[PDB]
């Protein structure tokens, strides 16, 4: 019964580091995720350029 | 006489509530600075690869362009 009122106010207090920290971590996976997909698209890339060399 | 350790009682379970609450907030934030940090490492080494095929991709598309 007094754990939801508990852990809610847990929640609540001096959440600012927390958020800052998973905010943090939100942006480091989006770039990481895009850094992937860049890398890939620049090894297609590559792969193409080196079959028009050869010629 | 009675009611107060009733009291007394409540104040202790209040004491320990708040208590484990700093504890789980505290190991979530280290976990927390724990991924920031790997995350960082890994974006840093993907970044670099990044560059260096944005080089070598430079080089080949100028290597194909001197033989139009
Ligand atoms: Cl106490
Ligand atoms: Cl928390
Ligand atoms: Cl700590
Ligand atoms: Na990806
Ligand atoms: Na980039
Ligand atoms: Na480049």
């Amino acid at each position: 019964e007094r754990n939801k009122l508990a852990a809610a106010k847990c929640r609540n207090r001096r959440r600012e580091l927390t958020d800052r920290l998973q905010a943090e971590t939100d942006q480091l996976e989006e770039e990481k995720a895009e850094l992937e997909s860049e890398i890939a698209e620049l090894q297609k890339e590559k792969e193409r350029l080196e079959f028009v060399l050869v010629a | 006489s009675q009611e107060r350790i009733k009291a007394e009682r409540k104040r202790l379970r209040n004491r320990i509530a708040a208590s484990k609450c700093r504890k789980r907030k505290l190991e979530r934030i280290s976990r927390l600075e724990e991924k920031v940090k790997t995350l960082k490492s890994q974006n840093t080494e993907l970044a670099s690869t990044a560059s260096l095929l944005r080089e070598q991709v430079a080089q080949l598309k100028q290597k194909v362009l001197s033989h139009v």
